[PDB]
């Protein structure tokens, strides 16, 4: 993580009204089997 | 056409109202549900888009 200060712009507001308790990220895989580049 | 009422923000409705703006006069105003009273003037401040 780099140093310095930077504010965060609000982007999206959604009136969904549901319950959220657990989550998981999603990636993209491509076959050349499949190879994935560096990411952090 | 049937209308439903549930535990939700309920943002389904048509036009509220519209009017012309007059400057340099003392008057009441209501912007987006925010009420106030005063005199309106051209503003040189540069607000952020949000
Ligand atoms: C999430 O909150 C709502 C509102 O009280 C509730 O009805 C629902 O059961 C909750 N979800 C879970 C998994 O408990």
């Amino acid at each position: 993580l780099p140093q310095g200060f930077s504010a965060l712009e609000p982007l999206v507001d959604l009136p969904i009204g549901i319950n959220i308790t657990r989550f998981q990220t999603l990636l993209a895989l491509h076959r050349s089997g499949w190879t994935a580049g560096a990411a952090a | 056409l049937s209308f439903e009422l549930l535990h939700a923000p309920a943002t389904v409705c048509g036009p509220k109202k519209s009017t012309n703006l007059v400057k340099n006069k003392c008057v009441n105003f209501n912007f987006n549900g925010l009420k106030g009273t005063g005199v309106l003037t051209e503003s040189n401040k540069k607000f952020l888009p949000f």
